[PDB]
């Protein structure tokens, strides 16, 4: 068979080392594995704990204070799915106060999440990790405060007998242990695996084959697996937890076991055994299929009424929901893809009953693709339905050109955002003006220039050292707004100069009544190398008035 | 103390509880915000 | 008292430019308007062109200054739109408005505007009121000012106060937050301050011309045991000897999103590096102005390394050199954000993990001078002298080594004593004359002539003169002849001796 051994649930070990023996038959852990709090334990008792029965992870593997653990090496596993993560990352190894060496030479491919090996005094050979191979997206890693990471390290690869790769530009060979090297398959097998001759497998299998093309040799599935074949999707078969396909009788008897007893109804819907009917759908007892429900969604009911995302385990709990009977508080920190993931986890939320709170979100809030109603029955202190505070790199809301958001309640609040425009134009669509108080919007705080008319430069001379520039006049609709113009230039080697210089301010034109007589603004600036480019664009300055800006030109001083 | 967090508080708890150990069928908001006296540090151990 | 009136009422200080109109002006008539926003090295220009001004007859209006040490008095007849005499505004990067354990300032009429000010914390507000006296006349924004701002409220105090000629140790008692992640490390800021009066602020501008070095220190192994608390240190190298430096310390801590936690500085500290030897005097230059007085004038060494105490000084007399006794003469020829997110991912990571996995149920010692005169020497010789600088009475510098000639004696080398005249059979005349008793005679010059004849010169080195006690000249025609002996030294020629007479007979 494909996987020779059982299937199990997902466990939970602490204080002892008796629990651990209950791995000695399951190959694959459907959920997730977690080895932690071990405090009285020896080097001793783990000498001869071996599990080559594992295979593969279906959420994510923790490892928390095993003392006296050295290596895995010997402890175990090609696969970690990360189906359900904890915290972004599929492999947490934090305080492991005594490991060496990771071991891990079995491994091959992470599917989801982001690895983290933190805290670990004594842990080495991570630099003859290439976790290129294994993770499509490597920048999440977070793999610091360690022996490695202090210059202490011997990493000593066997052998050249390990494969090498090229990483930050250093050709740098890849080994787990001082007796295991990274096995580096061809790049013409993507994922599907090489054999020992280094042959691709079939393209369903994942990470290893015991023999090429042949969907019942591998060691771990690429899609699904079934009766010891990996294939793309399962023939009156449903698939199952995205790894393996049941038939109707085991859906059949898991529903059964849950009636007659946290634990989801499942239900099958478009030839897959997931646990709740999607939204719209409902609840047919007779064949437990999920038919199209006439009207009114899922609703997800958060406890306590609040509600934090502060990474995607957090958000993968709202997988699916339409209605969220609560508040919602962002406060994420930091990672890729979180607009992807993100928005892949909430694109189905369409409205929520309580307020939405930003805050300290640091790393635009268009993920919330479907979000048109927020009834505001919760407020935040002060009677707010929407708060926006310290986010750092927010700059756009929703694309209002085509998005559309109503609050039926209450007041907004958009305090230090430096890079945040768009707050008047989501006044304007929510039906929120006339409400807002002072220092509710914070005048300069947020923003600190969405200017969004161009100038026209008008004279341009040049010399070898003085180049005068010369723009159009701008007026505000009040003129008594206008407070000036900044004229930006540098040294611009190449025309791929952007906005983000030597600043120059500039008075506003006196006024005068005679459109022919009109004074325009300009400058003539010093001290100019011959025969040298210069990028130089000027913006105005006013106390809504947007303002203007110019293009970005280039000069040349003469020879 | 009376905040007895970060990497403080398990070797705080694994000191108070040596021998019989914690459970598994709140830590920070209850222990580091706050006081945390010994009732519900042991409480937190089975 | 120099008086300046602003023309049109009102003068607006935008620019270095700007500011230098006002130089020398102590009363200035009118008002300000102070909007400096760049430019480098601002505070001392500034105060070099507006610091001596004392009285100012409008409004003092700081606003959007983003980049006054005599100012007493705002007498504000005229006060700015809605009668205000300070006018605070949109200050981002101030932090200091005076010094205010010396500065005074006093406000007749008006009053006072802080609007949009993060870094000026609200106690230096306060205590403008309570200087100025508008106590009562109020105009204060108590969110925007003070609100981005490290308004530290505890004292940090040092423990082992070392020293050393390049170093000094200190140690100081460690600090935690509430919640100990939230402390990142210690900033040590160090300058040279050659008196006691230098402030926290100076030398610090936008662009990079800090006057205190930065120092960061990682916090120390936090231990449980309350006796084995490490106290938290640095020593600092390099540093230069007998120097007045001011040390003090300030924390750096998270900002946590439900209470403030504003952290520790540490007072201004001043310490004396231990003192060392000094270096050599420098421009040791040796005259000579009599025949037995030598004058050696020195310049102090550029580092005393301490207060200088005597010099040591050893002169010796150096004899003439051997090959001048042999010769004969005769023949021809951003971050920190980024590093605070760091931490607060760190933090937080570790706070989820935390409640996931826990589920509840012959010499001589010159003194306070840097010349001497010397005698006791010979006439014309040289000498060696050496002069080492001592800071403390023992420590002396190495020596400086400058050689004096004394002046030589005028009628030292002159010739002594009547030439005595000898005729032999042959027409040989032998000439003896008695040597002087300056340095060593080289050559004596015969010079003799026939009544009638022309000069004749014959050259008598020291050889010749000692062999033959004298001189013998041979081969004379018979006459009477008149012959003169002077006598050539180190120094020069000495005096023809007077004139002797003898008869060759023919």
């Amino acid at each position: 068979h494909l996987y020779p051994g059982e299937v199990c649930p997902g466990m939970d070990i602490r204080n002892n080392l008796t629990r651990l023996h209950e791995l000695e038959n399951c190959s694959v852990i459907e959920g997730h594995l977690q080895i932690l709090l071990m405090f009285k334990t020896r080097p001793e008792d783990f000498r001869d704990l071996s599990f080559p029965k594992l295979i593969m992870i279906t959420d994510y593997l923790l490892l928390f204070r095993v003392y006296g653990l050295e290596s895995l090496k010997d402890l175990f596993l090609t696969v970690i799915r990360g189906s359900r993560l904890f915290f972004n990352y599929a492999l947490v190894i934090f305080e492991m106060v005594h490991l060496k060496e990771l071991g891990l030479y079995n491994l091959m491919n992470i599917t989801r999440g982001s690895v983290r090996i933190e805290k670990n005094n004594e842990l080495c050979y991570l630099a003859t990790i290439d976790w290129s191979r294994i993770l499509d997206s490597v920048e999440d890693n977070y793999i610091v405060l360690n022996k490695d990471d202090n210059e202490e390290c011997g990493d000593i690869c066997p052998g050249t007998n390990c494969p090498a790769t090229v990483i930050n530009g250093q050709f740098v060979e890849r080994c787990w242990t001082h007796s295991h090297c990274q096995k580096v398959c061809p790049t013409i097998c993507k994922s599907h695996g090489c054999t020992a001759e280094g042959l691709c497998c079939h393209s369903e299998c994942l990470g290893n084959c015991s023999q090429p093309d042949d969907p019942t040799k591998c060691v771990a599935c690429r899609n699904f697996y079934l009766d010891g074949r990996c294939v793309e999707t399962c023939p009156p078969y449903y698939h199952f937890q995205d790894w393996r396909c049941v038939n109707f009788s085991f859906c059949q008897d898991l529903h059964h076991k849950c009636k007659n007893s946290g634990c989801h109804q499942y239900v099958i819907h478009n030839n897959k055994c997931i646990p709740e009917c999607p939204s719209g759908y409902t609840m047919n007892s007779s064949n437990l299929l999920c038919t199209p429900c006439l009207g009114p969604p899922k609703v997800c009911h958060l406890l306590e009424g609040e509600k934090t995302i502060d990474s995607v385990t957090s958000a993968q709990e709202l997988r699916g929901c339409t209605v969220i009977n609560g508040s919602l508080i962002i406060n994420i920190r930091g990672g890729n893809n979180l607009a992807a993931e993100l928005e892949a986890n909430l694109g189905l939320i369409e409205e929520i009953s309580g307020y939405l709170k930003i805050r300290r979100s640091y790393a635009s809030l268009s993920f919330f693709r479907k979000l048109r109603l927020i009834r505001g029955e919760t407020l935040e202190i002060g009677n707010y339905s929407f708060y926006a505070l310290d986010n750092q790199n927010l700059r756009q809301l929703w694309d209002w050109s085509k998005h559309n958001l109503t609050i039926t309640q209450g007041k907004l609040f958009f305090h230090y955002n430096p890079k945040l425009c768009e707050i008047h134009k989501m006044e304007e669509v929510s039906g929120t003006k006339g409400r807002q108080e002072r220092n509710d919007i914070a005048l300069k705080t947020n923003g600190d220039s969405c200017e969004n008319e161009l100038l026209k430069f008008s004279y341009i001379r040049t010399s070898f050292d003085k180049i005068l520039l010369r723009w159009e006049p701008y007026w505000p609709p009040d003129f008594r707004d206008l407070l000036g113009f900044m004229l930006f230039y540098k040294e611009a080697p190449y025309q791929n100069v952007t906005e983000f210089w030597t600043v120059v301010d500039i008075d506003p034109p006196l006024r005068s009544n005679d459109p022919k007589s009109q004074n325009h603004p300009g400058w003539l600036m010093r001290g100019l190398k011959p025969w040298t480019q210069y990028a130089i664009f000027v913006k105005t300055l006013v106390t809504r008035t947007y303002g203007a800006k110019s293009d970005i030109i280039y000069v040349q001083t003469d020879a | 103390n009376q905040h007895l967090c970060g990497s403080h508080l398990v070797e705080a708890l694994y000191l108070v509880c040596g021998e019989r150990g914690f459970f598994y069928t709140g830590i920070v908001e209850q222990c580091c915000t706050s006081i945390c006296s010994l009732y519900q540090l042991e409480n937190y151990c089975n």
